[PDB]
């Protein structure tokens, strides 16, 4: 098990570092590779044998290792570096295969922060008539593309029946996201208020709805 | 230079079998070991199996042990993954990957050189998607998301369809400004849902018609739902 932090961010031109910490069985006497992965494309080898690069990956990427904790470093950060990065080791020594990091999403802060606009739709009459109830929280026009959502029913936190999407880029290059709360018509009717709370860059925007 | 192209992916029920194939090109296939790796939706890479250049050593993750079998056919420069007794948790995008080290057979009687893989995935394919679910093909129910400076948001909820994908347009594609169609979520029910939203002039409401055009090829359905202020 190779553990990495979930995310790292920096402005263009700056340097970031991603650490891969592991035990002494996997890492310790085995080499470490690094892989870049852009969502719509094939994963790509960045580094192998701790520090070696398979060119033409530029020297802006560099790897190191500290006994049992590998580190990828990226200098001169550019837009095209936005991807998921994974470390990986091969321990068929013997009979145990490869392991991958968890791993880490790299964000490049290429525009000023934008606060999210929150739109919460209650269940439509047409949906209740179909014996279902779904609250839809739509979030738009925010940057960077990372948010957490918290739902409440009569001021009490709700986790059950919750589904959320990972922020997607709008046509204006800001991000949007969506979250759903699935209830039965009885549940929807048996509470006085429901709320969708979006946290973006340490600040919260909240919308509430209620039956009529 | 090197090229790897996976095929054989689709939607299947748990307990059934499915064979994936990977067509390798533009490198000496017989000289390299190869790997399968998978990524479940919204998660990290997970190694599934490996095979040495001579096909003599086979390694598997314990999660697929006894269920999956990796093999190769140098005559066809093809790598295989036989997946039996499939489980919902096997749902993922499966990538074919070449191993960096090149070998020449040194032991014969055909080659059964035992030199294993180094484990550096130096070339990857785009992958093939495998979806294991108990659900059956089902078109969406489309529910309106009604509105109510000088702007209002409205949309449509496309709910309980299977499998992906659905496509969404507004007013037969004449409305393309401010439209955003979100990625799908997978409910515990095993059915997908998504939403599409558009922001329009609040002034035009009650006079301007907005239609959500939903298409789901797998169930051969076209839905045109009206979204009004109510």
């Amino acid at each position: 098990v190779l553990t990495q932090p979930p995310s790292v961010s920096a402005a263009p031109g700056q340097k970031v570092t991603i650490s891969c910490s592991g035990s002494s069985s996997n890492i310790g006497d085995n080499y470490v590779s690094w892989y870049q992965h852009l969502p719509g494309t094939a994963p790509k080898l960045l580094i192998y044998e701790n520090t070696r690069r398979p060119s033409g990956i530029p020297d802006r990427f560099s790897g190191s290792k500290s006994g049992t904790s590998a580190t990828l470093a990226i200098t001169g950060l550019q837009t095209g570096d936005e991807a998921d990065y994974y470390c990986g080791t091969w321990d068929v020594r013997p009979n145990r295969g490869a392991v991958f990091g968890t791993g880490t999403k790299v964000t490049v802060l290429g525009q000023p922060k934008a606060n999210p606009t929150v739109t919460l739709f209650p269940p439509s009459s047409e949906e209740l008539q179909a014996n279902k109830a779904t609250l839809v929280c739509l979030i738009s026009d925010f940057y960077p593309g990372a948010v957490t959502v918290a739902w409440k029913a009569d001021s009490s936190p709700v986790k059950a029946g919750v589904e959320t999407t990972t922020p997607s880029k709008q046509s204006n290059n800001k991000y949007a996201a969506s979250s759903y709360l699935s209830l039965t018509p009885e549940q929807w009717k048996s509470h006085r208020s429901y709320s969708c709370q979006v946290t973006h860059e340490g600040s919260t925007v909240e919308k509430t709805v209620a039956p009529t | 230079q090197a090229i790897l192209v996976e095929s054989g992916g689709g939607v299947v029920q748990p307990g059934r079998s499915l064979r994936l194939s990977c067509a390798a090109s533009q490198f000496t296939f017989s000289g390299h070991g190869l790997h399968w790796v998978r990524q479940a939706p919204g998660k990290g890479l997970e190694w599934v199996a490996s095979i040495s250049f001579a096909g003599t050593k086979m390694d598997y993750a314990d999660s697929v042990k006894g269920r999956f079998a990796i093999s190769r056919d140098n005559s066809k420069n093809t790598l295989y993954l036989q997946m039996n007794s499939l489980r919902v948790e096997d749902t993922a995008l499966y990538y074919c990957a070449k191993d960096m080290r090149e070998y020449e057979c040194e032991y014969w009687t055909p080659c059964i050189d035992r030199r294993g893989v180094v484990g550096i995935f130096d070339m990857w394919g785009q992958g093939t998607m495998v979806t294991v679910s108990t659900a059956s093909t089902k078109g969406p129910s489309v529910f309106p998301l009604a509105p109510s400076g000088g702007t209002a948001a409205l949309g449509c909820l496309v709910k309980d369809y299977f499998p992906e994908p659905v496509t969404v347009s507004w007013n037969s594609g004449a409305l393309t400004s401010g439209v955003h169609t979100f990625p799908a979520v997978l409910q515990s029910s095993g059915l997908y849902s998504l939403s599409s939203v558009v922001t329009v002039p609040s002034s035009s409401l009650g006079t301007q018609t907005y239609i959500c055009n939903v298409n789901h090829k797998p169930s051969n359905t076209k839905v045109d739902k009206r979204v009004e202020p109510k």
